[PDB]
């Protein structure tokens, strides 16, 4: 019974409108609303009962809920706050008390855009030392200058992901401890054994999903458009 | 707050057996579940105790329900690193969609990988595109050494980072300094207490 | 051969407004009840705890507090999965117990009315409406039903603790329930012409009262309705329609099992 | 909604002097919301005892109002009943008999 959110991830700016939405495919009734923040428990914030239907829950304050139909139980911030960042999860059941949650939604709500900026990726090739000292290759990729931290670094080879032999930094370091708004980066490696990497045929890729702006968001400066954007770095192996 | 967990964090090393405790005074208490959360991801139910006096099991996952206490408890045998994750208690106080769910703030737990084979390096990589850039990965050394931030805010270090190359059972520890501000791999890892056996190739 | 009945009462003002209030009865007398502003339930007899001990008391009470709890907030939860179907003001009523039999013998029951029409009951394993209502309540039957812990409870609650507390009770209230009080009687008159035999204080039920002339039973007599005293006897009363100047010899006879053969009679 | 049947009848029998009490019984009503007040000349007595309110197999309800009165030549009792299905309240007097 599965149950699906979009987007997954968001940087917005302090009164714009944000709508989270979520779509079950599985004919329940019933769908919840809840948001995750640091030192509590899951709380909830809107409910429905059906298609027409919303319900306040607990923390119902600057949310309206929307029910269109008996797939989407949207969640819509009228005007967003720096409050509301959190992590939103959807849930949907029948008439049971079982509730199947959604892969979850991040949000992060900025008070000025004006420092969102994408980040620069490079991929780093093993070691001709490690290589002969281990029997195994470690790539190493580097996304850097970045801002805000809302980034998702995957490793892919030959098109496709790989998470065996990989370990991403658990959080992002910054660039300039100092200031205030600084950016940041971020390191991941992905190790492999020495025939692996020695293949010419394996293609190599670190890829960053950074969330910025929208089409939509007003950019004022002379500089490119910090948009929700792919970047990307790439190697073949080598004997 | 009518779910409460114990302890609210704790660090064991991997094979090592731990038990997380869930007291609520939640009414009525028709069933509690027990979630796990890996950082980033969302919820994954582990079980799920409906009885007065329960016991649930789930492979390594065994626990326990007394519902005249107001207690659970969630044991985990033999620890793996896959277990760094935040374990959440949530108690339904209904048999149906009528009820509310009270959900615990989580018990942060972490494992400690047991590195059978430490080899420690430091090792210097090369950007693909442009071959007079370069990164410094300090790696193969074991779960007691401490990697620390730089002495120069110019140079860059990041935190320790355990990978799993699962098709051979390997383990390792990995950390990566770099810098464009005369930055050099020997000079890199000064302002940490490493081994004496780590390899400085060439 | 005694009905226990346990009669709810639930008003549902608004959104955020309600009371349940119950009162619990054993044949004709009072042994419970339970105010919205009291945390307990009170006893209105001595005897009303039956045969159970303090430690079952206990336990039985907190299951009740802890319903009348849930109780509002499901109806409150039902009212929202409905609307805009229904809406308040709301009356919830249920009237559950056991009728007693001799022997061993017993049925249970538990009935439950929406807007003052009987809709639902519990049934074997389970909720279900019964003939002529809506349709609609078959999301909030279905929801109910999913309820198992509740199901498991219910048919504890009918099947065996009804019938084993009432056994109790029956011993322990024998006495105020085998009660004999005798019915005191007066007359009085209001182109025709009504006389009126009244009979007050009178316990149990059972009565009869009729008009006569000598031996001829006045088959004219029109019976009222029973009407309750505050200290838990009855009140009756039989009007005659006679013509003026016809009230000549007419007396009142009652009897009544109090009286031990000895009826009363006044003549007018 | 229905109209609420009102009943005043005395405890014992009524003899001028003597103390006794004066019930009012209400029935087949619904809402359970209601006012019920026991008058005496018109007057509201203080001190009305009120019966826990309770209903019937047919799920409409009833109430025993009831007070001390001691009867007179002279004055009037009556049970007032205030209720959603009627537009003004009414008031039932006592029969005396
Ligand atoms: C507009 C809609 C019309 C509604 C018509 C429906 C009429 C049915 C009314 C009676 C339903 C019982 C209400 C309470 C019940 O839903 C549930 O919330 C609770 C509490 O349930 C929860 O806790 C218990 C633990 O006590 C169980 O864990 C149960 O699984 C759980 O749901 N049950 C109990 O307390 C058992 C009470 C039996 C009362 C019998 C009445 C004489
Ligand atoms: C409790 O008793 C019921 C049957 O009794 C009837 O319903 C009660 C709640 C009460 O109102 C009685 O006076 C009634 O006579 C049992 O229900 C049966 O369960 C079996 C299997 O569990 C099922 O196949 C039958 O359909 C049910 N019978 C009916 C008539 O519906 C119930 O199992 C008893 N439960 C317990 C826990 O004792
Ligand atoms: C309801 C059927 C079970 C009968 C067994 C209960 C015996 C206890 C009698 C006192 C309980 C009074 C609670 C009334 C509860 C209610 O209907 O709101
Ligand atoms: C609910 O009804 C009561 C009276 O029955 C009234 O006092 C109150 O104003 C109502 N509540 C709300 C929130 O409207
Ligand atoms: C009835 O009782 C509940 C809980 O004791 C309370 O919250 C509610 O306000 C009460 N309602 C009235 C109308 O007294």
């Amino acid at each position: 019974a599965a149950v699906t959110q979009s987007p997954r991830n968001k940087v917005a700016v302090t009164g714009g409108k944000v709508t989270l939405s979520c779509n079950q495919t599985n004919n329940h009734n019933n769908m919840y609303w809840y948001r995750q923040d640091t030192g509590h428990g899951l709380r909830l914030i809107h409910y429905s009962y059906g298609a027409g239907s919303t319900e306040k829950g607990d923390i119902p304050d600057g949310y309206k809920a929307s029910r269109p139909s008996q797939e989407n139980f949207s969640l819509i911030l009228e005007l967003a706050t720096p409050s509301q960042t959190s992590v939103y999860f959807c849930a949907s059941g029948d008439e049971g008390y079982t509730q199947y949650f959604g892969p979850g939604t991040r949000l992060l709500v900025l008070e000025d855009l004006r420092n969102v900026t994408p980040p620069k990726v490079s991929l780093f090739e093993p070691s001709k030392a490690e290589i002969s000292h281990t029997q195994k290759a470690t790539l190493v990729c580097l996304a850097t200058g970045f801002y805000p931290d809302h980034v998702e670094l995957s490793w892919w080879v030959n098109g496709k992901e790989v998470h065996s032999g990989v370990c991403t930094d658990p959080q992002p370091l910054k660039e300039q401890p100092a200031l205030n708004d600084s950016r940041y980066s971020l390191s991941s490696r992905l190790r492999v054994s020495a025939t692996f990497w020695q293949n010419p045929r394996n293609h190599f890729r670190c890829q960053v999903q950074f969330y910025g702006l929208s089409e939509n968001d007003e950019w004022t400066q002379d500089r490119a458009k910090p948009v929700t954007q792919i970047v990307s770095a790439e190697a073949w192996g080598r004997a | 707050t009518q779910v409460e967990q114990s302890p609210q964090s704790l660090v064991v090393r991997q094979g090592e057996n731990c038990v997380l405790q869930c007291n609520y005074s939640v009414t009525p208490d028709n069933h509690l579940r027990w979630f796990k959360q890996d950082t980033g991801k969302g919820l994954v139910s582990l079980t799920v105790l409906v009885d007065q006096k329960d016991k649930t099991s789930n492979g390594r996952y065994s626990a326990t329900l007394d519902k005249d206490a107001k207690h659970s408890t969630l044991h985990i045998t033999a620890t793996l690193l896959d277990d760094t994750a935040t374990y959440i208690c949530v108690v339904g106080d209904r048999g149906s969609a009528l009820g509310r769910l009270h959900f615990g703030a989580g018990t942060q737990l972490i494992v400690i990988p047991d590195i059978q084979n430490p080899d420690p390096a430091v090792y210097q990589l090369r950007d693909s595109k442009s071959s007079d850039k370069s990164v410094c990965l300090f790696t193969d050394f074991d779960s007691q050494t401490n990697v620390s931030q730089s002495k120069d805010s110019d140079v860059y270090i990041t935190d320790k980072c355990v990978l799993d190359m699962r098709s051979m059972d390997f383990k390792s520890n990995s950390a990566v300094a770099w810098s464009n501000k005369d930055f050099a791999c020997a000079n890199a890892f000064n302002n940490s207490i490493i081994p004496e056996d780590t390899f400085f190739p060439s | 051969n005694y009905t226990f009945r346990c009669l709810q009462m639930s008003s549902f003002a608004n959104r955020s407004w309600s009371r349940t209030d119950s009162v619990v009865w054993l044949g004709d007398l009072q042994t419970h009840r339970w105010s919205n502003d009291s945390a307990t339930i009170s006893f209105t007899k001595p005897w009303s705890q039956g045969k159970l001990s303090n430690q079952q008391w206990e336990k039985l009470q907190h299951m009740f507090q802890v319903y009348r709890v849930s109780f509002t907030r499901d109806i409150q939860e039902l009212v929202k999965m409905m609307s805009p179907k229904e809406d308040y003001p709301i009356e919830i009523q249920l009237s559950a117990g056991c009728e007693m039999y001799p022997g061993n013998a017993s049925e249970s029951f538990l009935h439950v009315a929406f807007q003052g029409k009987y809709v639902v009951r519990f049934w074997g394993t389970s909720w279900q409406t019964v003939p002529g209502a809506p349709s609609w309540l078959d999301l909030p039957i279905k929801v109910l039903n999913a309820d198992q812990g509740t199901s498991a409870t219910v048919q504890m609650l009918l099947n065996d603790t009804c019938p084993l507390f009432v056994r109790g009770l029956l011993e322990a209230g024998k006495s105020d329930l085998e009660k004999q009080e005798k019915p005191v009687a007066w007359l009085s008159s209001v182109g025709h012409r009504q006389l009126v035999c009244h009979v007050s204080g009178f316990y149990p039920k059972p009565v009869w009262v009729m008009w006569m002339r000598g031996d001829q039973e006045q088959q004219g007599t029109h019976r009222g309705d029973f009407l309750p005293n505050a200290d838990e006897t009855w009140y009756l009363q039989a009007t005659l329609d006679v013509e003026a100047g016809e009230e000549a010899g007419l007396a009142c006879r009652v009897k009544h099992s109090s009286l031990g053969g000895q009826d009363i009679i006044l003549y007018w | 909604q229905k109209t609420p049947q009102i009943q005043v009848y005395s405890r014992h029998p009524p003899e001028n002097g003597k103390p006794n009490i004066l019930n009012c019984y209400v029935t087949q009503f619904h809402p359970p919301h209601i006012e019920i007040q026991m008058l005496k000349n018109g007057k509201k007595i203080p001190k009305v005892e009120m019966s826990d309110m309770s209903f019937s197999k047919d799920w409409s309800f009833y109430i025993l109002a009831h007070t001390e009165f001691t009867p007179t030549e002279t004055d009037t009792y009556a049970c007032r009943v205030k209720h959603a299905s009627m537009a003004e309240p009414k008031t039932v007097y006592w029969d005396r008999d």
